[PDB]
């Protein structure tokens, strides 16, 4: 199994400003990574598939970046509806873990 | 028979890919193979079961059948000028062109014999780990795990192809050793995009017949066909999927019927009784690995009075 | 004990399916998989208890659960992969909503 | 025998590259050359040991054995057909596709007789340094350097066949001038991506004979057999790194006992003993 | 006279390692390597004293010194290459600790 | 044997401030050059590898560049725990030298 | 058949501002997406067709990106000329659909 470690658990940050989530790997995940983003009470949708692609209608301040053992998901300038938690997912070898 | 099972009937399941196999996923790391036996194309095989045939036991002989000749062709080739459809395009800059058609390595071999064709056990990395399940591997017939003899050539990994479909032809080869009673053709030819090549006539056909002039004795009554015909991939356009293509074997054998001399003391039957009757023995070994008979010697003449009574190959 | 997840606008059979299971504050966990041509793939602490299939020609998922059922409890999604290929990574876009 | 040797049985070693080659590992400049004898495919040998036959001194005459005719078939083509796997990928730019086939130079060679192969040397750049251990290259045979006269045919760079799995057959090529007791077949081609091609068969034959109708005749009573199958090479994922790959091949002697003229005058022992 | 470099938590047999000594104020300095398929590369002025060598099933290189050991003191640490070829030149992230 | 010669033996800088430290090879190497940083009492971490890419971890103010028989390390805004020695190390032919 | 939404129905803008109008499909579209502008009283004519070319004539202000299921016609500065109808076409299967 996998096991993925996200550097920061808990960031407070305003409006307008930058933040950057950064994502690291057990072993070589090559470029299969997955960006999610859950807001309380729905479903986890889909931000950055494949750490280097926007799904569709997500701005284009989300950005997906990284490729081997450590990738990263920037937000350039925050929105309010982006206050959300925000997962990495390796889908590269099974079991898949997030 | 590669890979998709003729069963779930319905053009809807997946697109059907009876005739395909249904997909490939390569390893994840150097340790990790799971090729997911709907993936493997496999070998084909038939029996034809002929009626039985006259006996002289008055005396030793009997009357068997006998394959002559065949006539062998692979039907359909001209349907992979199949050019339209969802396949990868040739040109890809612009996703435009021909949905390229089926190329790479091709697999073309058939057998025709009195008995089911001896295979034997050939791998790539031994480490792949085959499904315990609807597939025959080189654990299921040497029950140990596979060793790195197996990558090579082991003596022990033989086996026969009495089912058909299990049996795939990345692991089991026509065994050159032990086919006796099978005439078996075969050519193979790699690559990555090495075009296809087929050439089929109603005219020419092949002699199985060997240098004494026999030709395959279809033991018990059955005739024996067997078969593979890899023609090359084909690539999907989401992901480079890379199903397989076959197509079939027409196969014509001609048969004729043969006196030969009955091998078996068919009064042996009474040995069979005797074989019924006696109990089933453990005993110590006396015949294997660790046999325990010192020597055995056949006296049959009367010759002078040797001198070194064993004296043989000098080195 | 027997989930089911039903699915409606697309050829159902030509996609692959993902069981995710989310306990409401130890975030997601992934629990299954299973692909065009049914096999299926497990996580590790989850081998011998569950089973996923799918059932064609009735569009359904069915996550049998664990038949014993002690300490697994959360919220249970079905996810489909974006494209219908028999390629087992294809980042599933498509949850499901919760049960 | 092509690099890793048998015997680290367990396939943990390395991922066990038995029937392959170790890696290859281009020179560091035009006079830096060092093969590292696990890499170099090299030729396979072995003797079959038939018995004695009669002798009929009292008139000059011996018996010895004939062989008549050879099936051989390279055993194993169709597991080239092993398509997953962690190889270079058909599509680098995603890492996708198939995991590319072996393909690449591919040289089959056999030969069957009475004594062991005769071996010459050719190379490329007679500037190589080969390990001088486990392996036989043209310096350990005639004890000077190699010279550039090793670039393209030197009569003194001759040997035979004895060991098995010591001489590479980048250096070593069967003698056209020597070789009258062994029948040896072969054909190269080169390249880096020509696809393999192999055809095997249970009826055809061939004749060992030859234009008297003798055939190698087996002498001492040992039958040599030796083989090289080379079937191209393989492309790992984290660098190009390069394995052969070689399969097995299957030999079928068909030998006869024949009447010959008994060559030495074996009262000639009593020379022995002068 | 004889080192030891003990490692866990990958496949030992099927990566390159280094030998570096540190001289606390001269810098670093590369001493030997040993690669998968073993076969030793040893620096110039340290060729006939020291040899390196490793032992699989057991996951240990042996470092055995000079077996003089004149002027040759320094800090010695183990280096793993970063991935797992018979390429020798590979960029060896992992150091060890230091002896 | 390469002898690798480096230009700034030692640098007095401020935090925020640019430095580059230079390397030069006797010999030829294409692009097989590693960038070592060393902190006093702890083995040397990997910085850079094979003389353009930033190994896992790394923060992006380094940057490697160059090829052939003249390399370079740069930082463009210090930091404060960027305050260790520095090598650069030839990967290219045996034996391998600092 | 396929069916094209569009997020902006009406927007309110005035000279040298930024507008971006976004089409989704139902069904994926590879690249095969025109956009025609339209005054009252005219045949529409051609802006943007592929999705990520300029028709001849037409000015640099107006942008065509995206591919797939998500595609946008972007204006920097608007022009008085630019007082028009904008659709977005998919000519990728039949039937076709504006």
């Amino acid at each position: 199994d996998i096991v993925m470690t996200q550097s920061p658990t808990s960031m407070s940050i305003s409006v307008g400003d930058r933040v950057t989530m950064n994502c690291r790997a057990s072993q070589n995940v090559y470029s299969n990574v997955d960006w999610y983003q859950q807001k309380t009470g729905q479903s986890p949708k889909l931000v950055i598939y494949k750490a280097s692609n926007r799904y569709t209608g997500v701005p284009d301040r989300f950005t997906g970046s990284g490729s081997g053992t450590y990738f990263t998901l920037t937000i350039t300038n925050i929105q309010t509806e982006d206050l959300a938690v925000y997962y990495c997912l390796q889908s590269n070898a099974f079991p898949f873990t997030f | 028979r590669m890979g998709q099972p003729p069963t779930p009937e319905s053009l809807t399941e997946g697109g059907q890919y009876y005739g395909w196999s249904r997909g490939i996923n390569l390893a994840t790391s150097d340790t990790e193979d799971s090729p997911e036996n709907n993936t493997l194309p496999t070998w084909s095989m038939a029996k034809l079961q002929l009626p039985m045939l006259n006996e002289d036991l008055t005396c030793d002989t009997l009357q068997m059948w006998e394959a002559v000749s065949v006539k062998t062709e692979v039907v359909g080739s001209g349907s992979l000028l199949d050019v339209h459809g969802f396949n990868k395009p040739t040109d890809t800059v612009n996703t435009k062109g021909i949905s390229t058609p089926v190329e790479g390595s091709q697999y073309h071999v058939f057998a025709v014999g009195g008995e089911p064709l001896d295979l034997q056990g050939l791998v790539t990395d031994a480490r792949t780990k085959y499904k315990e399940e609807g597939v025959v591997t080189i654990k299921t017939i040497t029950k140990k795990d596979m060793v790195n003899k197996d990558q090579v050539l082991n003596p022990i990994s033989k086996a026969k192809l009495d089912k058909d479909g299990m049996y795939p032809v990345e692991i089991w080869h026509p065994d050159p050793a032990k086919n006796e009673n099978t005439r078996y053709f075969g050519n193979y030819t790699g690559g990555t995009t090495t075009p296809p090549v087929l050439q089929f006539t109603n005219t020419l056909t092949t002699v199985l017949l060997d240098e004494n002039g026999v030709g395959p004795l279809c033991k018990g009554e059955g005739l024996y066909l067997s078969c593979v015909d890899i023609m090359g991939w084909r690539v999907t356009r989401n992901y480079d999927v890379h199903h397989w293509r076959g197509l079939p074997r027409y196969f014509k054998i001609t048969l004729r019927k043969r006196w030969v001399k009955n091998p078996y003391p068919m009064a042996s039957l009474i040995s069979s009784l005797f074989n019924n009757m006696l109990p089933q023995v453990q005993g110590q070994p006396m015949e294997g690995e660790n046999t325990q008979v010192e020597e055995v010697r056949v006296y049959d003449g009367t010759e002078p009075v040797p001198g070194d009574p064993d004296m043989t190959r000098y080195v | 004990l027997k989930l089911s997840c039903s699915a409606s606008g697309f050829t159902f059979s030509s996609y692959g399916m993902h069981w995710i299971r989310q306990v409401p504050g130890k975030g997601l966990d992934w629990v299954a998989y299973i692909s065009s041509a049914s096999d299926t793939f497990y996580a590790d602490a989850v081998k011998e208890r569950f089973t996923i299939s799918r059932d064609n020609a009735k569009n359904t998922l069915y996550l049998r659960l664990n038949s014993l059922k002690s300490e697994d409890t959360a919220i249970y999604y079905c996810a489909r992969t974006r494209y219908p290929t028999d390629h087992f990574y294809d980042w599933f876009p498509y949850w499901g909503q919760g049960t």
